[PDB]
């Protein structure tokens, strides 16, 4: 398992907030990858947030972040990012970052985000 | 001789009969008695009716790689594992876990949610093709050549939109 994810920039905000997750991979050619997000809480228990093809131009996002979150990468600089704006209590989780098989090598080491007031 | 009836298998000239799953061979029938068959330990299986000297070893199910067991392993049936929960499991053979499954090139997607943990695949409808492996994307129409353009050869399912040109 040489496949190495490295999130960053996650912590504590107050609703309406805004953080950048940023994945930063290594071991791999991140640019012919397909990549995803992915939120994990105790009894919200794992949801797929968001989904970005190896270019760039496809992305995908889960209804509930929809317009308030935002998928994007720099392939030259082999980092995966989350733009979540517009926070809200339901969004506090444990963000972790994917690669295409989806296997547990594939995994970033996750970074939790929470909000309360 | 020859021919041997199913559940028999022939060795020189004596139609034999087969083990019975969860049962190793040990002598060949002769003339006079039937063939020899011992059973399996239980870590050790045999899958059908066999002339196999060797039981096979269960599966195992490695938490550290999100395989649980389901089925328990038998002296006749092998270890039947499953993914995790959020996971679904790589392959009919239950042997890695992945997050989802993806949608390989003639196929779009209709999308992962759990524990309905795979990804729901669409084949291609037609005019519409998908190059990629991809967890999320859909099937996508060809590219219209006729743009100051003439079609060469065309795509379909699986094919990049219909290469192309020119003529006209």
């Amino acid at each position: 398992t040489e496949v190495q994810l490295l999130e960053s920039g996650g912590g504590l905000v107050q609703p309406g907030g805004s953080l950048r997750l940023s994945c930063a991979a290594s071991g791999f050619t991140f640019r012919d990858y397909e990549m995803w997000w992915v939120r994990q809480a105790p009894g919200k228990g794992l949801e797929r947030v968001s989904a970005i093809n190896p270019q760039g131009t496809r992305t995908y996002y889960a209804d509930s972040v929809m317009g308030r979150f935002t998928i994007s990468r720099d392939n030259s600089k082999n980092t995966l990012y989350l733009q979540m704006n517009s926070l809200r209590a339901e969004d506090t989780a444990v963000y972790y970052c994917a690669k295409l098989p989806f296997t547990f090598d594939d995994w970033g080491q996750g970074t939790l985000v929470t909000v309360s007031s | 001789p020859t021919a041997c009836r199913e559940k028999q298998y022939l060795i020189n000239s004596q139609c034999c009969s087969l083990c019975q799953p969860g049962q190793k061979l040990v002598s060949d029938c002769t003339e006079f008695t039937e063939t020899e068959c011992l059973p399996c330990g239980e870590s050790e299986f045999l899958d059908t009716w066999n002339r196999e000297t060797h039981c096979h070893q269960h599966k195992y199910c490695d938490p550290n790689l999100g395989l649980r067991v389901q089925q328990k392993g038998t002296s006749e049936t092998d270890t039947i594992c499953t993914c995790e929960e959020g996971w679904h499991c790589t392959s009919e053979a239950c042997e890695s876990c992945v997050l989802h499954r993806s949608c390989s090139p003639g196929f779009g997607v209709k999308q992962i949610a759990t524990g309905v943990s795979d990804t729901i695949c669409e084949p291609c409808p037609v005019g519409f093709f998908s190059d990629v492996s991809s967890a999320f994307e859909k099937c996508h129409p060809w590219t219209s050549c006729e743009t100051k353009d003439l079609v060469v050869q065309q795509a379909g399912t699986d094919k990049t939109d219909v290469v192309c040109g020119p003529q006209d």
